[PDB]
DNA sequence: GATCATATTGTCCAGACAGT
DNA sequence: ACTGTCTGGACTGGTCGGCGCTATGATC
RNA sequence: UCUUAUUUUUUUUCUAUUUUGCGCCGACC
């Protein structure tokens, strides 16, 4: 438990995760001694700029995207969808075969093509 | 004969036994029995006509507290009288409590029980590796009943 | 998964950071206590990145510093179950693979890393499949769904990660890509 | 079962009154473990020569003890004035201790060579003029705290000890020289296996079990960790309590890490031959061995009362001394070679009828340390041999440009001021490594000090305590000259971890040997942790890393090793300095080690078993000497039973 | 010594047993009992159990091993 | 001689209680 | 409803200094 | 001149860093 109480919790994506362990990084190169943060932060934020798929901004508009798209699906759902950045049936298969909802093909696709939008 | 109980010193019940039993011959007691089980300890049973003669017969030894002032039933103490080996009533699959030999103090289950050769097998608890003993079957003591 | 928290806590500032800004010496005191640790109920507490509201300080008795009712923000890590994460192999040993995705490294079974009889190469790390004769190197990314998470203890490197990949649609981008294009 | 060792006895008596004068007075005969102990009256007709003794104990084939009679006995405050005076002074006695219970003394001195007598004439002259029956232990010039513990369980436990002993006699001469029906050889562990080794040498008469021991590495499964209990033979030994020995070859947990376990819930109660050498470092590694698993928080497999137990049911034979330990088996121990104390076991079954030997852990190339393993024996029909490193590619690298590499790293790191550390075993390589360092710094070559650190020091000590079991050059060093090499001056222990601050925190080039090869535990993680981030340091590594440990991560060239720290958070090892690997100081024998001793053993064994390692290997090694030779070999699983006779 | 019959399970100190006659005996025993009275409830029980125990006032047992 | 299980079961004030 | 009776609890704090005690009757 | 039984591959090191209690007596504030 993180502190007395909790008032607001979201599921960020791993861009704007990668940005704020960025501004960490700066405030440690701005901090005297070498060294910006310990061993599992610095290497979180290896693996996001290794696994950087999406602008944070982009990240962002997507997750509002689908977040506003539908209903049934929450912060953590749309953070997964924009993680993986699905691209077929299989990958969307895979993730939501243990979830509570099995999509149907036809709003699996309109999620590829919602997702492929402005896609590297 | 009524049977009343003479609480004596444990592990010395059978030395005031004897006492006992030399002093009624000596002393032209009217007693009828005395008893001693080994597996009761620290008290003897006394068959007399009356409490009166056992509290005489007892005084005069410093090992013999006191008589309790009850009348023991004689299907109590009948079955102390029974030709029946130590090892009967012990399944395999319970555990027991080794009182003597080389593993005193230990807990154990029973794999493997016999009564023609009044012994028992017995694998310990607190082994890592299962390995058997034998062990007499007045030795052990029966902890909890289980298959 | 990466969370963003919002949480409102008493944070300790001693006499030696008085001279300081009261907003600085208080995320100076959450980064050196929260950070680096692992929350049951909230997982792995990577970093601290600012501190919104600040309230006026009380003294409780017995102790000089200064105890202030302070509303920050926590970027944490929380692994969840059956749920999917890419990542990369870092790290390869003969009973299991470990791959890092994030602040914790993954375990995958070698038994269950494929639907096939890999063995481990000492020559050179590698994963060699008898059938299937695919390559697995260090550095592959690979994407896989976590079913087990020990919470037994609050250091990180001591908590244990094990994911599924015998599942079909995971293994290495390439697996991905070939199993793809038989579809 | 029936016992005639009251008609043996008795014969014996008129054995010894027709060759043994009249006026010596004898008493007493009795047994006392493997030997024959003889109680007289008058002590100076006994022994005005030795060639009666020698005619004696050849005639009876007893290890003849003659003591003199508790009726007289000088009084110990005078017998330690007649013992002082009459051993010269050169010899420093140290300690003199009395057994008035049976009549002996026990000489703890510096120089048992003097005491003892130049043809052990000095002893009988000391029983003769003092009458006590003499005993003379070497003082170890380090002190050791295993050695003095053991020393004191056997005095404080004279009663227990003498009964035990009384016990083993009566039990070991139930009969006379019995042929038996049959010879049967069964693998209990260490079968086409590594580790928790177990062998048992059955006949109709006797049975007896060798290096019982425990597997490290499968400690995690009960069933591979130790030997298999469900095998009915062992079943059938232990129910009945028909275990008439247990030899150890040598200290180690795989070949004496369970034998406390049988003491812990009395399954054994008869004694434990093996080398003094052997006993101690034993005593020491199963302490070691129940300290680290009390510490990683499973159950400890015994207590340390059953490894004081074991000390108790402990007998002391030296190299080539042929003892009878069964009633067909007679048992001698030759010099293995591998570490201290490391005994090759020879078996004699029958008057001829079957010999065994199992070498166990050895080595055959002449050490430094050691004298290399005894290839000669008087008879020999079946051979049991390692198969550590019985493949066809395993070729360890000779030992001399190994040593000459390790010196000049050494060197190099010392050159730019650096601290060397070396991670090594507790015993075997890391003295092998700290002769070496001694032999390159006797000539001048480096002055820095050298510090041992983390029972290092003890398996020193123990060293220097028993000397005979060394190399030639180190007895040529240590008895004939005055120069000690495990005493040299550069050699340093620490005395708490201030003393290893201080070593680390030290600006001046050192030489540091840790205790842990993985860098596991000990003081060899601190010193890691402390000394890698600086760059001029370097790291020897002269054993096998194993895989998930912090050795092999360091051997692997991981510049960043992250661990756990103290308070619960990740901190990272920023290694800087240099690593380096010469494993080619193993004590265990190479393929062409074990060809060679194939080849040049005599006389060439009937058949041989290939046992201590890897079934790949085993099977290798016995095709290979099959195809080589000729000889029949063969090697079997676990719970595998050969009858060889 | 104190030895006990395997026959009649009398308690004796010398060799010969001069209740039953026979020349078996244990060393080792439990389960003392003292008979007085030969119409004594526990003799009876005694007698039931073992035909030729509790014939005679003295020492008797009922399980020798 | 050296050990070993057992070793017994002054006054005054205030609250609760049978008795009449 | 009264009245004498049985039972239970507490009896100022602190300090200096000393004296003395904390096994034994069977068993091999 | 006849019934009712089955059958096979994925977990690692030879070991380690300042005597209480009980009770008595006396004295002082
Ligand atoms: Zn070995
Ligand atoms: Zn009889």
């Amino acid at each position: 438990m993180i502190g007395r109480k909790k008032l607001e919790e979201h599921y960020i994506t791993i861009a704007e995760a990668k940005e704020l362990l960025e501004r960490r990084h700066a405030e440690g190169l701005a901090e005297n001694p070498e060294e910006p943060m310990f061993y599992e932060a610095r290497v979180s934020l290896e693996h996001a700029e290794r696994f950087a798929k999406l602008k944070p901004e982009q990240a962002r508009e997507l997750k509002e995207k689908l977040m506003g798209l539908f209903d049934w699906i929450n912060e953590r759902i749309a953070a997964k969808l924009v993680d993986i950045l699905p691209e077929d049936y299989l990958d969307i298969r895979v993730i939501f075969a243990k979830e509570e909802y099995m999509p149907t093909p036809e709003e699996a696709e309109e999620i590829i093509k919602v997702i492929d939008e402005y896609r590297p | 004969g009524k049977i009343f109980t003479v609480s004596v010193t444990v592990g010395q019940e059978t030395t005031t036994a004897n006492l006992i039993y030399s002093k009624a011959k000596t002393y032209n007691l009217p007693l009828y029995a005395i008893l001693s089980p080994s597996k009761v300890k620290g008290y003897i049973f006394i068959e007399a006509p009356n409490k009166s003669a056992v509290e005489e017969a007892i005084r005069g030894i410093r090992h013999a507290k006191r008589v309790l002032p009850g009348e023991i039933p004689f299907s109590e103490i009948e079955h102390f009288l029974e030709e029946k080996p130590a090892v009967s009533g012990f399944e395999p699959g319970d555990i027991v409590e080794l009182i003597a030999g080389p593993f005193k103090g230990e807990k154990a289950k029973v794999v493997r029980v016999d009564e023609s050769k009044d012994e028992i097998v017995v694998e310990l608890v607190s082994s890592v590796v299962p390995i058997p003993v034998t062990v007499r079957g007045e030795y052990v003591r029966l902890i909890s009943k289980r298959q | 998964m990466y969370k963003l928290l919002k949480v409102k806590d008493v944070v300790r500032i001693p006499p030696r950071m008085f001279t300081m800004d009261p907003k600085e010496a208080a995320k100076i005191v959450l980064r050196e206590t929260y950070e680096g640790i692992y929350d049951r109920d909230e997982g792995v507490v990577l970093a601290i990145l600012d501190v919104e509201e600040i309230s006026e300080g009380v003294i409780v008795p017995g102790d000089g510093a200064t105890y202030h009712e302070a509303i920050f923000n926590v970027l944490v890590w929380e692994p969840r179950n059956q749920e999917v994460v890419e990542g990369e192999v870092v790290e390869m040993m003969p009973y299991g693979a470990f791959i890092r995705i994030g602040p914790m490294d993954g375990l995958v079974h070698i038994s269950q890393l494929m639907d096939d009889y890999v063995v481990f190469d000492e020559k050179n790390r590698q994963f060699i499949g008898k059938e299937t004769n695919r390559v697995l190197k260090l550095g592959d990314y690979v994407r896989a769904r976590i079913i087990g998470v020990s919470v037994k203890s609050r250091v990180i490197r001591e908590n244990k990660i094990n994911m599924t990949m015998r599942q079909p649609g995971l293994g290495k981008f390439e697996w991905i890509e070939k199993e793809k294009k038989k579809a | 079962r029936e016992t005639f060792v009251d008609d043996i006895l008795k014969e014996i008596r008129e054995i010894i009154v027709q060759m043994v004068p009249r006026e010596a007075g004898i008493t007493d005969v009795e047994f006392e473990g493997p030997e024959l102990v003889i109680y007289v009256k008058n002590p100076e007709a006994m022994m005005k020569d030795g060639e009666l003794i020698k005619n004696l104990a050849k005639v009876l084939k007893k290890r003849i003890s003659v003591r003199p009679d508790p009726d007289i006995l000088l009084p110990p405050e005078k017998a330690e004035e007649l013992i002082k005076q009459l051993v010269p002074p050169e010899a420093e006695i140290t300690n003199i201790s009395f057994d008035p219970s049976v009549g002996e003394v026990l000489i703890e001195a510096r120089k048992p060579g003097l005491v003892i007598g130049k043809n052990g004439e000095t002893l009988r002259l000391i029983t003769q003029k003092v009458h006590w029956a003499p005993r003379v232990v070497r003082t170890p010039p380090i002190q050791s705290q295993t050695i003095y513990s053991i020393r004191s369980i056997l005095q404080t436990e004279s009663k227990d000890r003498r009964k035990f002993l009384r016990q083993v006699g009566r039990n070991i001469y139930r009969k006379s020289e019995y042929k038996s029906r049959w010879i049967r050889i069964t693998g209990l562990g260490g079968f086409r296996e590594v580790g928790r080794s177990a062998l048992l040498v059955q006949t109709d008469e006797s049975y007896v079990l060798v290096d019982f021991g425990v597997n490290i590495a499968a400690l995690k499964d009960p069933t591979k960790a130790y030997p298999h209990f469900d095998a009915p033979e062992f079943r059938y030994v232990l129910d009945e309590g028909l275990l008439d020995a247990i030899i150890i070859t040598h200290a180690a947990l795989d070949h004496s890490g369970m034998l406390p376990y049988l003491f812990r819930y009395k399954l054994f109660d008869g004694p434990i031959y093996t080398t003094p050498p052997t006993r101690d470092l034993m005593t020491l590694l199963q302490q070691d061995f129940i300290e680290i698993q009390h510490m990683n928080g499973v159950e400890p497999l015994y207590r340390p009362k059953d490894i004081k137990e074991v000390i108790k049911h402990t007998i002391t034979l030296d190299y080539g001394e042929v003892r009878d330990i069964a009633p067909d088996i007679r048992l001698t121990l030759h010099n293995a070679g591998h570490i201290l104390g490391s005994s090759i076991v020879h078996l004699h079954i029958g008057n001829g009828l079957h010999n065994i030997a199992i070498t166990g852990d050895f080595k055959f190339i002449p050490t430094r340390l050691f004298e290399p393993a005894v290839s000669r024996f008087p008879r020999l029909e079946t051979l049991v041999m390692e198969s550590t490193y019985g493949g066809s590619n395993d070729y360890q690298m000779p030992r001399e440009e190994a040593e000459k590499r390790l010196i000049e790293v050494i060197h190099q790191t010392l050159k730019r001021g650096g601290k060397v550390l070396i991670p090594a075993m507790a015993v075997g390589r890391a003295q092998e490594i700290m002769m070496v360092l001694e032999e390159y710094a006797r000539v001048g070559g480096i002055e820095v000090p050298i510090y041992l650190d983390g029972m290092i020091w003890e398996a020193t000590a123990i060293h220097t305590a028993y000397p005979e079991y060394l190399s030639k050059h180190i007895r040529e060093q240590i008895f004939h000259e005055g120069y000690n090499p495990f005493l040299n001056p550069i050699f340093k222990s620490v005395a708490n971890s201030r003393e290893r601050q201080d070593i680390i925190d030290s600006g001046e080039p050192a030489i540091i040997i840790a205790t842990s090869g993985m860098l596991v535990g000990g003081p060899s993680v601190e010193y890691f942790k402390q000394l890698a981030p600086d760059p001029k340091n370097s790291i020897i590594f002269v054993s096998y890393q194993a895989e998930g440990t912090l050795g092999r991560q360091v051997q692997r060239g991981l510049r960043e090793i992250p661990i756990v720290g103290e308070d619960g958070r990740t901190e990272v090892i920023n290694v800087n300095m240099e690593v380096h690997t010469i494993d080619g100081f193993s004590g265990a024998a190479d393929r062409r080690e074990l060809m060679s001793y194939v080849a040049r053993v005599r006389p060439r064994p009937e058949r041989i078993i290939t046992v201590h390692g890897e079934a790949h290997k085993c099977l290798d090694l016995s095709s290979s000497i099959h195809k080589k030779f000729g000889i029949s070999t063969r090697a079997p699983n676990n719970l595998d039973a050969i009858r060889l006779k | 010594k104190e030895r006990a019959c395997r026959h009649c399970h009398y308690i004796t100190t010398e060799d010969r047993c001069p209740v039953c006659g026979s020349r078996d005996l244990s060393d080792d025993w439990f389960d003392l009992v003292i008979v007085l009275d030969v119409e004594s409830r526990i003799a009876k029980k005694l007698r039931e159990s073992i035909p030729e125990a509790a014939k005679v006032p003295g020492k008797y047992a009922i399980r020798v091993r």
